[PDB]
């Protein structure tokens, strides 16, 4: 303009958003026992 | 206790149950030295004290 203001206006472009936050349970695997070796005792099957 | 009672149960076997007769006669008899027979020095220390 006359006092050096300018007629056509400036841009204001959009921010950015707010993202979501993001989180996991990530799981594992640790696999059964192996079954021992069965001993034969001296007691009978109710007392064992 | 119970690491103790699975030593035992897998230790535990069953016997074998002996009896043994010992007569003092036949130790004292057939002992090779100083050896002596039962019923004769029984009354020599018995009636001297």
């Amino acid at each position: 303009t006359i006092d050096g203001q300018p007629l056509s206006l400036s841009l204001y472009a959009t921010p950015a958003d707010p993202s979501m936050l993001l989180s996991a349970a990530i799981t594992a695997s640790q696999g059964g026992g192996d079954l021992p070796h069965a001993v034969m005792p001296m007691y009978r099957f109710p007392v064992i | 206790l119970a690491q103790m009672e699975k030593s035992y149960l897998e230790k535990d076997e069953r016997a074998l149950e002996v009896t043994r007769t010992v007569s003092l006669a036949e130790v004292y008899a057939g002992l090779t030295e100083n050896s002596f027979i039962l019923k004769d020095k029984v009354t020599e220390l018995v009636n001297a004290g």
